């Protein structure tokens, strides 16, 4: 459980808040020696948002791995962190003061924005339900529909760092109901952060959870490059990898021409995604050996996704599945010799996969395993019809006598009395 | 059929009448059949009430059948050796093993054309190609395969090429199908009449 091909350098450069140190510490702790580095970056960002629990957790782990490397040859300092904690709690009480000042002001505008700013610094102490209820209450200060709009907006934005999807998608639906998101012109002529696209991003990564990756890349291509930028938490690298890979694991070539070979809004992401692009090109090529080669070369950071890690191999599955669906699509028989000559992979176990596929996959085909070749079965209309015909005939006839005897058991009034 | 009818028949009690109906029924479902029969349509309540919770025997039966474990096979065998013995009905374990080889073979059937019996000795548990020789013996023997003895290599090529009903005798197979279903509908009409014959109001 270690994996080197991820760049949280630029991410923690720009992508921030909760998920910054979230992916940092997490993907660290599933990748030692970058556990080292990703925990170091979480360290560096603890100077913002001011939470120290897992901060000093990583202090401990620091001394641990230090001695683990200082075996022959650690001090993540937190005492001045303690004094700064004191100062920050002072500032928190300042914030409570301003809060209640604004309460006494008794203004939907002002008290709502107070909820906002208080939650904003609840960021700056690792304070979740605090900011949570702040914005949840700021909800109900409707002197304008801007209140409802920006409420759902920034609450979902909080959940962004929060790693909150599904009822944050309830936020999505609620905001999408009343004040007509996208303003009939792409939030009035270039919705820059395409709010509806951020809604789709919430839905699509919640479905990364819930496994809707056709729908995922669907909304991802739906996600355009209007903003061209989103430094808060979600990278164009994020959504672009999302769309391209959910597509290449879920979509068909036809949906490519429909959508990908006609991908422009994501074509910005397409140029952003050189190598997912190139793997879809190998799809076009069916360079299955080199295609899955480049796939599992990407596989390092692919697993390195905190979201793709749970799904990266499943997508590899779907990839080679659809791929070799394509592969044996043209053929009435696969010379397994010439097959592996195409693949350059031991089709012993590949074959075993294939036999499963006979069980499940697209295999309308046969193999003299003495021959070591596949032989696509021709789809029978006539005698398969005969098959099903007399099958259902025997079923119906058995059930004929069966229902006769059930009419008997019910007319005969027989029941097995318990005593 | 017998035991599914007897069980879906109205009932309230438990019985090794019913318990062993359960027994031979699901033995059919797994030993005879490819794998687990599904729950019948108008099954009795008290089974789920009484005998279905009593059915741990074949809960573990269908379980181990899914498992494909010969060791756990014999373990469950020692478990229910009572029922193994109870009515001259020993050998049920060999029956389940027969169903095992059924699963293995039938599996390999549509998946292959011809295979190494020692390799398929790993596949079906053919016990080496030579015990698999007697097995292929069964294949061409027990009405088991469209295939013959390629004894040059002992090869066994699946065909499944019985009929397009392409002989009129198969057409008369259909004809006796027809006979059954026609008289069936006729008695359906007669009984439909008779419910009409019911004293109405």
């Amino acid at each position: 459980v270690e994996n080197p091909s991820l760049d949280l350098e630029q991410y923690a450069a720009s992508y921030s808040g909760l998920m910054r140190i979230e992916r940092l510490q997490f993907i660290a702790d599933h990748c030692p020696t970058l556990r080292v580095e990703a925990l170091k970056m979480a360290l560096s960002f603890v100077q913002r948002t001011f939470n120290v629990d897992m901060y000093e957790e990583i202090h401990r782990k620091l001394s641990e791995a230090t001695r683990e490397l200082q075996n022959a040859p650690p001090a993540l300092d937190t005492a001045w962190v303690e004094a700064t904690r004191k100062k920050a709690l002072l500032k928190l009480e300042k914030l409570d003061t301003d809060l209640k000042n604004y309460k006494g002001n008794s203004i939907k505008e002002s008290i709502r924005r107070g909820h906002d700013d208080l939650g904003d610094h609840y960021l700056d102490c690792g304070d979740l339900s605090n900011a949570l209820k702040c914005y949840s209450r700021a909800r109900d200060y409707c002197t304008s529909a801007k209140h409802v709009i920006n409420m759902c907006l920034n609450v979902i934005k909080v959940s962004v760092y929060l790693q909150n999807w599904s009822h944050v998608l309830s936020y999505v639906s609620k905001a999408e109901s009343t004040p007509e998101i996208a303003e009939q012109r792409g939030e009035r002529d270039s919705q820059t952060q395409a709010i509806l696209t951020k809604l789709k991003c919430a839905a699509g990564l919640a479905e990364l959870a819930a496994r809707k990756y056709k729908q995922a890349a669907k909304c991802l291509l739906l996600a355009s490059f209007d903003h061209c930028d989103f430094p808060e938490l979600l990278s164009p690298s994020n959504v672009a990898i999302y769309g391209g890979l959910c597509a290449l694991a879920t979509f068909d070539r036809q949906e490519l021409q429909r959508n990908v070979i006609s991908s422009s809004s994501f074509k910005l992401f397409l140029e952003l995604e050189p190598q997912v692009r190139d793997i879809i090109f190998k799809f076009y090529e069916s360079k299955y050996a080199s295609c899955l080669k480049m796939l599992d070369e990407m596989k390092d950071n692919l697993l390195l996704d905190m979201y793709l890690a749970p799904h990266v191999r499943t997508l590899y599955t779907q990839i080679r599945n659809r791929a070799l669906i394509q592969y044996f699509s043209p053929y009435v028989s696969a010379d397994m010799h010439r097959m592996a000559a195409a693949f350059n992979t031991t089709v012993a176990a590949l074959e075993d996969e294939l036999t499963q596929l006979i069980l499940e996959g697209l295999i309308s085909a046969r193999v003299d395993s003495h021959s070591k070749i596949l032989y696509a079965r021709d789809v029978d209309q006539r005698s398969t019809t005969f098959e099903k015909s007399l099958l259902m005939g025997k079923e119906f006839q058995r059930r004929a006598k069966a229902m006769m005897l059930r009419a008997a058991v019910l007319r005969n009034q027989i029941h097995v009395k318990s005593p | 059929y017998f035991y599914e009818q007897a069980i879906t028949t109205p009932a309230m009690a438990v019985s090794h009448i019913m318990l062993e109906s359960y027994k031979k029924y699901i033995l059919v479902s797994l030993i005879l059949l490819g794998k687990v029969q599904q729950l019948p349509k108008y099954t009795s309540q008290i089974v789920g009430r009484f005998i279905k919770p009593l059915s741990n025997a074949y809960h573990e039966l269908a379980q181990v059948y899914s498992t494909n474990n010969p060791s756990e096979l014999r373990n469950l065998v020692n478990k229910h050796s009572e029922t193994f013995t109870r009515d001259n009905n020993m050998g049920l374990v060999k029956q389940c093993l027969s169903s095992l080889y059924k699963k293995n073979i039938q599996r390999l059937t549509k998946t292959f054309l011809t295979l190494s019996l020692q390799d398929m000795a790993s596949r079906v548990q053919l016990s080496g190609p030579q015990e698999a020789e007697k097995y292929v013996l069964h294949m061409i023997e027990d009405g088991e395969i469209f295939a013959s003895i390629n004894q040059k290599d002992g090869m066994v090529s699946f065909h499944d090429n019985p009929e397009k009903y392409n002989n009129p005798a198969m057409l008369h197979n259909i004809d006796q199908e027809m006979l059954k279903c026609i008289e069936l509908d006729e008695r359906l009409k007669a009984m439909d009449q008779e419910i009409t014959v019911n004293p109405q109001f």
